[PDB]
């Protein structure tokens, strides 16, 4: 029905993978150790799933996982976590994700989460891009309660690489989201976007920690981050921008706190009212528009 | 003035707008009557924009001395949300880019209640106005009004949504201007389709030549409106006085 | 001639203080300890003069000075530095800076130096504004090679205060530029600017950290930082936004690294080569043009 | 054609230009002759700009097929630098801005080497290409040509910059555009001063309006140039195809 891999609890429900796509999977009681590895030349367009559901109370959903992808391959994976319950839950995943010549990536993770927010979504991925490599990844959490957010990342790319990190996210209750990117641009000609969208409400704390290093000749690099701040929410952004090359060149810009007044007022002009306009922004910012 | 008041739907009266300690608008006399196209014509730095903002009651746009009546009532103490549910509306000249907002959701926003209520006809009336426009309403309906739209698209899509709206005042800020202009023919076609439907337009421009199309024009020259009627004396009196 | 402080060496060689305007000096054998006390009402529109020359080897030029504004006072002053032999210098000062009720302070600094990189300039400024003042600050460092620079400023502001902190400097050599700047608005309706502009060439290193706290209803900040990178120079930029209000709005542009094509291009379409249009844009970066 | 060759300033010909996927010139033949006003009319997204960048040398407008020819060297190898050394300047449309960059310096760069050399001609010729762009001298000269400015501002500047030059070839993108112009007879006072130079202008407009006042009109329509000649015959095809 589709090469995917499902884990219900801390358990594999399904390993199955096709021809040039080597699916390997084992369980060390609770800890999940998977290897994707995509053939050279294999450049499959029909996206791959992995599906994570959790139901019972007190699971920890720990996944190991190695993504490598040889020379000229092509595949996009598309997670898909559903925590209705949320009650003790824990997925954490640890991957490291290695993307060959020529090769492309790309990573989609969608949550839909319950009304309580004893969750625990913790990503860490480590990605290396080789020369004319492409990494697309983007994160959304605007569903539910999202619990505590911890999404850790560490790119290197070389000669001709092309990365685009997006975040998506909807902070209620006492959430808390914390993501921590940092992109290191080692390669002649390799370039960058980091984009953050989001809201934060009620009593939410975000910390968002988005590094690009351009490190080599004619690297560009440009971090875009928006970030709306409604109740008591408290936001903090922390953009770093290491230049250690003069053909190199990294631009950024953010935008937090309260809506943008000409938006704001925009709305307003069409008989939208302050709670109605600023919702309309706040659900485009979030995606539901 | 109190005479004709009874076919007057906007009437400013002797307004002094100010922006720091500069003065932009130093007695601003317009009024704007019902079904009428009336273009606003005048020199970059005239206070045309300003003039604009402080109608729609924008934030920092407060005058100082002077009233603006529309439909009969001083709204003075009304904000942006109030005077656009009395049926005023803005196009801005740079309209706000948003984020995540799709074309067929945007031009919803402010659609009129004849339009509005059944679900096929406001679907339609969208396709009406992005055709009005020369949008392929198929190419433009998932396309967000943000920053990737051209500066002609979104202006083209911000009188896409005056046409939706059907407001009974549209005040319009360099319509013609943003969307790199072919011909009068094609921005003519939409404001005679207004103007058909019972729309007031307060067309704010630069350019004479758009201002010709209008029933009435104003010209304001330093924040004051100087000569006022005939299209072509008043534009006359405007190649010439500055 | 002039109100002005005057320091040559490590020693104070003039402190006069006009009507209104309490100019105190002290000297501890190498700290100078100074005291500005600006009275009620006063506003002097015209600017106050600060004179700091060293030519001897060894100088440990070190000044705690202490500015305070009453309400309703104003008062521009306007610091030179002059360090043209630059061998074993050292210009510290430590200022506590207290603007009051309606109170305007005003500061800028002007360093010419020698070739000699053997220069320490650390200036470490405490500011705090009452409702309605105003702060402008200005440190510009782009004659000669500045050696190390060392700036740290923390500014607390309250309701309707304004604030304008800018930065130009020029490194050479192997410079090392440090700039440590956090403004915290603390007061409903506070406004900022923190603006950063500056180009770093051969082994330079930069690192700028700003920072804006929006805490109160309706205050406003915006950070601009633009640095040039040629040569070997190494820039690193942290500008860091906190929101803990729903009516707060902080925004922040960055560009590191090279100078931006355009600008370029519409310089090269006028005949320049790229060195030609590429030093147009750094001395016009620097405030030379 | 090499017919007629002696009296062309530009040739570009059977030119292409790639953007990645896409082809924006589709085989663009076009020419310049000395002394001549030449205007290209075209729709938004006709290739207008891209056109324009191409015959500059902008990094990114690289031809996969066909030429460009001024003053008969072929400048497929020519940097934008080495071009503009020849006599060739470009206006951009959206002027870039720059920090710490005055006016009065800033109309000295490209500045033509017979008002350049002698230190109170060259200050002169800024004033009158100032006072021709309807700029008082003395309120911008000390001006930053940096954000500060308004876009009508910073396009009269970049017009008075195009006058300090005086270029043999002096590539317009939208002069009109952006200035939000009164009436044409203030952009052809600048025009005619240029043409009585010897200037020859490659003015890109979308305003059939402002293309009737040049010598001759090219219309770009989708990449290719449909019709060309007489600015009114030409005209008139505009308003009816697309
Ligand atoms: N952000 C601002 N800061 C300072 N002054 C401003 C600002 N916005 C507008 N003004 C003033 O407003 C006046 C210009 O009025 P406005 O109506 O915006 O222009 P206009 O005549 O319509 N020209 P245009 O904007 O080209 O259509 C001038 O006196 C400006 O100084
Ligand atoms: N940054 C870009 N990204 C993608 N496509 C681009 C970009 N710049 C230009 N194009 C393409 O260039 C073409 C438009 O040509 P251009 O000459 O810029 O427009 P035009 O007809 O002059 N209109 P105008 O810009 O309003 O004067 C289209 O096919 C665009 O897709
Ligand atoms: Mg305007
Ligand atoms: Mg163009």
């Amino acid at each position: 029905k589709g090469p995917r891999i499902i884990v219900k609890e801390s358990r594999i429900i399904d390993v199955q993978g096709d021809e040039g796509i080597i699916l390997e999977g084992k369980e060390e009681d609770g800890k999940i150790k998977a290897k994707i590895i995509v053939k050279k030349g294999y450049k499959f367009k029909y996206p791959i799933h992995m599906c994570f559901g959790i139901t019972e109370e007190n699971i920890s959903q720990i996944i190991d996982v190695e993504i490598i992808l040889e020379e000229d391959s092509s595949i996009s994976l598309m997670s898909h976590c559903s925590f209705p319950k949320g009650k003790g839950i824990k997925h954490i995943m640890n991957g490291i994700i290695k993307i060959g010549k020529n090769a492309k990536f790309s990573y989609n993770e969608f949550h839909y989460h319950g009304m309580d927010g004893d969750i625990l979504v913790k990503p860490t991925v480590k990605v290396e891009i080789d020369e004319g490599g492409i990494y697309i990844s983007n994160f959304t959490l605007t569903k539910g309660r999202i619990g505590t957010l911890d999404i850790e990342q560490e790119i290197i790319a070389k000669k001709d690489a092309i990365i685009d990190i997006t975040t998506r996210t909807y902070a209620i209750k006492e959430d808390v989201v914390k993501v921590n990117e940092v992109v290191k641009l080692n390669g002649e000609n390799a370039k960058c976007i980091i984009k953050s969208r989001g809201a934060a409400m009620d009593n939410s704390k975000i910390s968002l920690k988005l590094k690009i290093e351009g490190n080599a000749p004619y690297s560009k690099g440009h971090i875009d981050c928006a970030e709306i701040v409604k109740g008591n929410a408290e936001v903090e952004s922390i953009p770093i921008v290491v230049v250690r090359d003069d053909k190199a060149r990294i631009t950024h810009e953010a935008a937090i706190g309260s809506v943008d007044k000409k938006q704001l007022e925009t709305l307003m002009a069409k008989g939208l009212d302050e709670d109605e306009a600023t919702e309309i922004i706040v659900k485009g910012m979030i995606g539901d528009l | 003035g109190e005479f004709m008041v009874s076919i007057m739907l906007l009437k400013v009266e002797d307004l002094h707008v100010y922006r720091g300690n500069r003065e932009i608008l130093k007695g601003v006399n317009l009024t704007v009557e019902e079904n009428e196209i009336h273009a606003i014509i005048g020199p970059n730095g005239a206070g045309k924009s300003t003039l604009a903002y402080t109608i729609m009651g924008i934030s920092g746009y407060k005058p100082t001395k002077g009233r603006i009546i529309f439909k009969g009532v001083d709204i003075i103490d009304k904000n942006i949300t109030e005077r656009a549910r009395m049926g005023m509306t803005l196009a801005w000249q740079e309209p706000a880019r948003f984020e995540g907002i799709k074309v067929k959701n945007y031009l919803m926003l402010g659609m009129n209640e004849k339009y509005k209520k059944d679900k096929e006809i406001a679907e339609e009336k969208i396709r009406e106005a992005l055709k009005l426009v020369n949008l392929d309403p198929d190419k433009y309906l998932d396309r967000y009004v943000d920053e990737t739209l051209s500066g002609g698209e979104r202006k083209r899509i911000e009188l896409a949504s005056i046409i939706c709206m059907e407001p009974d005042l549209a005040i319009l800020d360099e319509p013609d201007s943003g969307i790199d202009i072919v011909s009068f023919d094609e921005i003519k076609r939409v404001f005679d389709y207004l103007k058909d439907k019972g729309c007031s337009l307060l067309v704010i421009t630069h350019r004479e030549e758009l201002a010709e199309h209008a029933d009435r024009v104003s010209l304001i020259c330093a924040g004051e409106v100087i000569k006022s009627g005939d299209p072509k004396e008043v534009g006359e009196f405007y190649k010439k006085e500055c």
